[PDB]
C-alpha cells in the first residue's frame, strides 16, 4: 500500500529516470529499498503525514522519516522498530483539545477509547529514527506557551515525561530525587521482593 | 580538475602528451582517441581544503523544525528577518562552531555565514 | 494573435486490439543519439543465452555503427499505466498501453581484453606501469 | 505470525511435483487453528485449560490443518483434482 | 530489407508524440468497454503565458483528470512497435511528457481503500476453528 | 618552542597548502599568470636545467602561518628536497615578500634528455607529502 | 608505495559466498554496466563534485583491464566458492549470485540488475561521503539501527 501510493504521487521510478536528475530529487526508501526519487520532499512528508495520521493507506506504526540535509524520505514498515505514543502539536498548539479528554473520561458506556486518540490524529507513534526529525515538547504548559523563543517550531509532546520508565522503575517514589544508580538497585530489588 | 569521458565509448579520459607538438592531450584508453586539453592542470589537491560549506549547505534545511531560528541575522537577499542557523559539525575541519545561516522565507535559499 | 489563446480539443479513441504492440525505447541523454546516420538498423533477441523473455540486441547499421543492447524495465507497472498519443489525419488522439519498457546503452566496440588475456593482467593489476601502454601490446 | 505468517510461509512454499509418467501435484493453500485442545488415553478430545496444562505439565498447543489440494495426470489427457480438507 | 530491418521512416518525418502516465482506474474503465472507440476527450488550453491540459472522462464511461507535463529534456525517448507480421518500425519520438492527477483528495481515498482491498481479497490469513478436526 | 620545532616530527604536508602538477610545457610561458612574474627571475641565468627540463612541472604552496609556527622558511625546504633526491628533482622557489609561498619542482634533465613522466610526479608528490621530513 | 599512494585508496566489495573481495568497478562491469560513464552515474549523483570524481579514480585503474560484462562474470565466478569447471559455468554461476546472493532484499528478478546497480551505486556512495566527510559515520548504539 505504501508503494502503491508513491506511484500514483509524482515519484520518478528509478528506471524511468536519467541519473542526471538524481542530483536534485530526494530518494526514496521503503523498507530499505531505493524505491524511486521525488521533487517535492516537503509536499510528500506532509501527505505521508496527514495520510497516516487519518489511518489512511498508512498504518499507525509506519515510520516516515526525512534526512533533509541528506536529501533522502526513508519509510519503514518491518517490524521490531521501537515506538512510543507523543501527542501532535500543530502551531505550537496541541491538536489534544478538552473534548478529547471528555469523551476520554466517560470512556466506558461511551466507545471511545486510545484508538479514536490515534484515528482522530491526535497522538501518533513515533519510532527512534523519525525521532531524529521531531522537535519534541517535555510538557505544553512550560514548553509550547508564549515566552523566551527557545524554540517555536515543535511538532510533538510527551504524554508524560514519566513515561520514559519500565514497570519496575515506575514503582520507585521521587525518583528524580534519588542518585540514579540506587534507581538502578531498586528496580533489581522490586523483582526480588514479597507479596 | 574537470574530468573528462571519451566520446566513442564514454570512458575515462586520462592526460597525455604528444612530443611532436608539446601539448597536453587527453587520451582515451583502449580507445585509441585522443582530445585537445585546454585546463592544463591534470591533478590539484588542497590539503587545508577550506571548502566554503555554504556550497554543502541545502536550502532545504530552512524547513527542519530542530534547527534554531533566529530574526537578529536578516536575508540580505531578501530582507527577511528570519533565518535558521546552525554549525557545519562534519569532520575535515577540527574547528566547527561557527554558524552559517539559511534564510527561512520560501523560495530564497539564500545561505551566508557571518 | 489565435496562438495566444487557441484551444485544441480531440476526441480519444482506444482500439480493443492492434496487430502491432507498443513498447517504449528508452536512449541516455548522454548517448547523444542521432537518428540521422540510422541508415539500416537490426533488433532480434540475445544468443548469449544460448526467447519471450529475453533480452533484445540493437545493431544499428551492421557492425559498422554503433550496437546497442536493451533490457525490459524489471519494475512493474501493477498500479500504474503509460499511452502514447500519436497525430493521425481524422483529428482525434489515440491512445495504446506501453506493453513492455526498454533501456538501451550502448556498446563501445573495440579490441577488449579477453577473459584469459584478463588473468595475466590480474597479476599486475594492483602494480602497472603506463596504463595506456597496456592496451597498445594487445 | 498465527494470522499472517504461519499462512504466509505455507503460501510460499512451491507447490510439490512429482513424477513417475503419472504426474502428482500437491499443493497447501488455507490453514486453520482449533483452540488448544488435549487429547486423553481413550482419544477424547476436551480444550486445554492453561492451569491444566500447568498442573499436567501439558504443553499449550493448538492443532494445525491444512487444506491440501492434489491433482493427478495420467498422460492420458485426463485430470482428476481432489482437495484434503482440514490436514 | 529484411526481417530484422527497422523501419525508421516515423524517425525522419520527426512525428511527434505524448507520453502519458495515468491511474489504474481510468485505465480499468477503458478496459470494461474497450471497443466502443470512444473513452473520453482530452482538452488543451492555452494562455498568454501558461498552458494548462485537462482531461474529462466519458460520461457513459462513469456510470475532472488534470494534467501536469514533465521535462524530457533530460532522457530521449522514441516509440516502437513489433508487427505480428515481423515487421519493426518506429512509431515516432516522444517530445513531451505529462502525468494524470485525481481531482478529488478525500473521498479518492475511499476507492485506493478498495483498491487495496480488493487486492488483499486474494491474500488469505489463518482461520480459527471452534471445534477440533475430526 | 625552538626545542619544540626541532622534535616535533614535520613533514611536507604540515607546512603545503596545496599542490598541483601542472603540465607547463614551456618553462618560459608559465600557465599560470602571476607564477610567471618571479619564474623569470630564476630564468635569467639558468643553472644545471639549461641543457633540458622535464615537460611536468609541480606546483605546491606553503601555508604562511605553518611555516612561521614551525619556524620554517623557503630554503632549507627547497635544500632537503635537492639534498633528498639530488639532482633528480629541480627546485625552484619564490621570495618569501610574496603573499604565496610557491615551490616549483621538476625531473631531472638527464632523464629527460622510464615509468612515466607525468605519473611520477604523482608518487613524488605523495612520497614527498608524507615520507619526506622537513 | 610508489603507485600505490599516487592512485589513492581503491573501494573493494565484499560479495556472499565468495572467497575474495572483489573491486567495485568489477561489480558494476558485471551488473551490465561497462563505460565509466554509466558506472560513475550510478555512483555520483552530481558530476560538478571534483572532490567525489578523484575518490573513485583508483577503483577505475585496478578494474581498467576488465571492459565487458562477461569478462567480469568470469572474473567474479573464478574467485566462487564453488570454481566453475569451464568459462561459460563460472559465467552462470556469478550471475546467480548476482541474481539472488547480492542485494537480495533489492530484487531477486533477472531484470532488477538496474536496482541493483543504483543501490549498490548508493552503497559506494555513501562510503564516499564517509570518507569525504561530508556525512558522520553511523553509530552502531543509535537504537533506530536495531531491531
Ligand atoms: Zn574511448
Ligand atoms: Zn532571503
Amino acid at each position: 500500500p505504501i508503494l502503491e501510493f508513491l506511484e500514483e504521487w509524482s515519484m520518478e521510478n528509478l528506471e524511468e529516470i536519467s541519473p542526471a536528475a538524481i542530483a536534485d530529487a530526494t530518494k526514496i526508501f521503503v523498507n530499505g529499498c531505493w524505491v524511486g526519487i521525488h521533487k517535492d520532499p516537503e509536499q510528500l512528508m506532509n501527505t505521508l503525514r496527514k495520510l497516516r495520521r487519518q489511518m489512511d493507506i498508512i498504518v499507525s506504526e509506519v515510520s516516515m522519516i526525512r534526512d533533509i540535509r541528506e536529501r533522502e524520505i526513508r519509510i519503514y514498515t518491518d517490524a521490531g522498530r521501537i515506538c512510543r505514543p507523543l501527542l501532535i502539536v500543530e502551531k505550537q498548539k496541541l491538536l489534544l483539545k478538552k473534548r478529547h479528554i471528555d469523551q476520554l473520561k466517560e470512556r466506558e458506556y461511551n466507545n471511545y477509547s486510545w484508538q479514536d486518540l490515534v484515528a482522530s490524529g491526535v497522538v501518533e507513534y513515533i519510532d527512534t529514527l523519525e525521532e531524529e526529525t521531531v522537535m519534541l515538547a517535555m510538557t505544553p504548559d512550560d514548553l509550547q506557551e508564549k515566552e523566551v523563543a527557545y524554540c517555536s517550531t515543535y511538532t510533538h509532546c510527551e504524554i508524560h515525561p514519566s513515561m520514559i520508565l519500565g514497570v519496575c522503575a515506575s514503582i520507585i517514589p521521587f525518583p528524580d530525587h534519588n542518585q540514579s544508580p540506587r534507581n538502578t538497585y531498586q528496580s533489581a530489588m522490586g523483582k526480588q521482593a514479597m507479596g | 580538475v574537470g574530468i573528462r569521458f571519451c566520446q566513442e565509448c564514454n570512458n575515462m579520459l586520462y592526460p597525455k602528451e604528444d612530443k611532436e607538438n608539446r601539448i597536453l592531450l587527453y587520451a582515451c584508453r583502449n580507445c585509441d582517441y585522443q582530445q585537445e586539453a585546454d585546463n592544463s592542470c591534470i591533478y590539484v589537491n588542497k590539503i587545508t581544503h577550506e571548502v566554503d560549506e555554504l556550497t554543502q549547505i541545502i536550502a532545504d534545511v530552512s524547513q527542519d523544525p530542530t534547527l534554531p531560528r533566529t530574526e537578529d541575522h536578516p536575508c540580505q537577499k531578501c530582507g527577511h528577518k528570519e533565518a535558521v542557523f546552525f554549525q557545519s559539525h562534519s569532520a575535515r575541519a577540527e574547528d566547527a562552531m561557527r554558524l552559517y545561516y539559511v534564510c527561512t522565507a520560501p523560495h530564497c535559499g539564500h545561505r551566508w555565514t557571518e | 494573435g489565435p496562438s495566444s489563446q487557441n484551444v485544441t480539443e480531440y476526441v480519444v479513441r482506444v482500439p480493443k486490439n492492434t496487430t502491432k504492440k507498443y513498447n517504449i525505447m528508452a536512449f541516455n541523454a548522454a548517448d547523444k543519439v542521432n537518428f540521422a546516420t540510422w541508415n539500416q538498423a537490426r533488433l532480434e533477441r540475445d544468443l548469449s543465452n544460448k526467447p519471450e523473455d529475453q533480452p533484445w540486441l540493437l545493431r544499428v547499421n551492421g557492425k559498422s555503427g554503433r550496437k546497442f543492447k536493451g533490457i525490459k524495465k524489471g519494475g512493474v507497472t501493477e498500479n500504474t499505466s503509460y499511452y502514447i498519443f500519436t497525430q493521425c489525419p481524422d483529428g482525434a488522439f489515440e491512445a495504446f498501453p506501453v506493453h513492455n519498457w526498454y533501456n538501451f546503452t550502448p556498446l563501445a566496440r573495440h579490441r577488449t581484453l579477453t577473459a584469459e588475456e584478463a588473468e595475466e593482467e590480474w597479476e599486475r593489476r594492483n602494480k602497472v606501469l603506463n596504463h595506456f601502454s597496456i592496451m597498445q601490446q594487445r | 505470525f498465527i494470522q499472517m505468517s504461519v499462512q504466509r510461509i505455507v503460501e510460499d512454499a512451491p507447490p510439490i511435483d512429482l513424477q513417475a509418467p503419472p504426474r502428482y501435484l500437491l499443493k497447501f493453500e488455507q490453514i486453520y487453528l482449533s483452540k488448544p485442545t488435549h487429547w486423553e488415553r481413550d482419544g477424547a478430545p476436551s480444550p486445554m485449560m492453561p492451569n491444566e496444562a500447568r498442573l499436567r505439565n501439558l504443553t499449550y498447543s493448538a492443532p494445525l490443518y491444512v487444506d491440501i489440494t492434489k491433482t493427478v495426470i495420467k498422460e492420458g489427457e485426463e485430470q482428476l483434482q481432489t482437495q484434503h480438507q482440514k490436514t | 530489407a529484411e526481417r530484422g530491418e527497422l523501419d525508421l521512416t516515423g524517425a525522419k518525418q520527426n512525428t511527434g508524440v505524448w507520453l502519458v502516465k495515468v491511474p489504474k482506474y481510468l485505465s480499468q474503465q477503458w478496459a470494461k468497454a474497450s471497443g466502443r472507440g470512444e473513452v473520453g476527450k482530452l482538452r488543451i488550453a492555452k494562455t498568454q503565458g501558461r498552458t494548462e491540459v485537462s482531461f474529462t472522462l466519458n460520461e457513459d464511461l462513469a456510470n475532472e483528470h488534470p494534467f501536469v507535463l514533465q521535462s524530457v529534456g533530460g532522457q530521449t525517448l522514441t516509440v516502437f512497435t513489433e508487427s505480428s507480421s515481423d515487421k519493426l518500425s518506429l512509431e515516432g519520438i516522444v517530445v513531451q511528457r505529462a502525468e494524470c492527477r485525481p481531482a478529488a483528495s478525500e473521498n479518492y481515498m475511499r476507492l485506493k481503500r478498495l483498491q487495496i482491498e480488493e487486492s488483499s481479497k486474494p491474500v488469505r490469513l489463518s482461520q480459527q476453528l471452534d471445534k477440533v478436526v475430526t | 618552542k625552538d626545542i619544540l620545532c626541532r622534535l616535533e616530527h614535520t613533514t611536507l604536508r604540515k607546512v603545503t597548502a596545496n599542490t598541483a602538477i601542472y603540465y607547463d610545457p614551456n618553462p618560459q610561458s608559465t600557465v599560470v599568470a602571476e607564477d610567471q612574474e618571479w619564474v623569470n627571475v630564476y630564468y635569467e641565468m639558468p643553472d644545471f636545467d639549461v641543457a633540458r627540463i622535464s615537460p611536468w612541472l609541480l606546483r605546491v604552496e606553503l601555508d604562511r602561518k605553518h611555516m612561521t609556527d614551525r619556524k620554517l622558511t623557503m630554503e632549507q625546504i627547497a635544500e632537503k628536497i635537492n639534498a633528498g633526491f639530488g639532482d633528480d628533482l629541480n627546485c625552484i622557489f619564490n621570495d618569501d615578500n610574496a603573499e604565496k609561498l610557491v615551490l616549483r619542482i621538476r625531473i631531472m634533465n638527464s632523464d629527460e634528455n622510464k615509468m612515466d613522466d607525468d605519473v611520477f610526479l604523482r608518487c613524488i608528490e605523495s612520497n614527498m607529502l608524507t615520507d619526506m621530513t622537513l | 608505495g610508489a603507485k600505490k599512494s599516487a592512485i589513492g585508496q581503491r573501494i573493494v566489495a565484499t560479495l556472499p559466498y565468495i572467497k575474495q573481495e572483489v573491486p567495485i568497478i568489477i561489480v558494476f562491469r558485471a551488473l551490465g554496466f561497462v563505460s565509466d560513464r554509466d558506472i560513475l552515474e550510478h555512483i555520483i549523483y552530481d558530476f560538478e563534485d571534483p572532490e567525489m570524481m578523484e575518490m573513485v579514480k583508483p577503483s577505475l585503474d585496478e578494474a581498467f583491464v576488465i571492459q565487458e560484462q562477461n569478462v567480469a562474470l568470469n572474473f567474479i565466478g573464478s574467485r566462487g566458492a564453488k570454481p566453475g569447471v569451464t568459462k561459460e559455468k563460472r559465467i552462470k554461476y556469478a550471475k546467480e549470485v548476482l541474481q539472488k546472493e547480492m542485494l537480495p532484499h533489492v530484487g531477486v528478478s533477472d531484470f532488477c540488475e538496474t536496482k541493483k546497480a543504483y543501490f549498490l551505486g548508493y552503497m559506494v556512495h555513501r562510503l564516499l561521503l564517509a570518507a569525504l566527510g561530508r556525512r558522520e559515520l553511523d553509530d552502531r548504539d543509535h537504537y533506530g539501527n536495531k531491531r
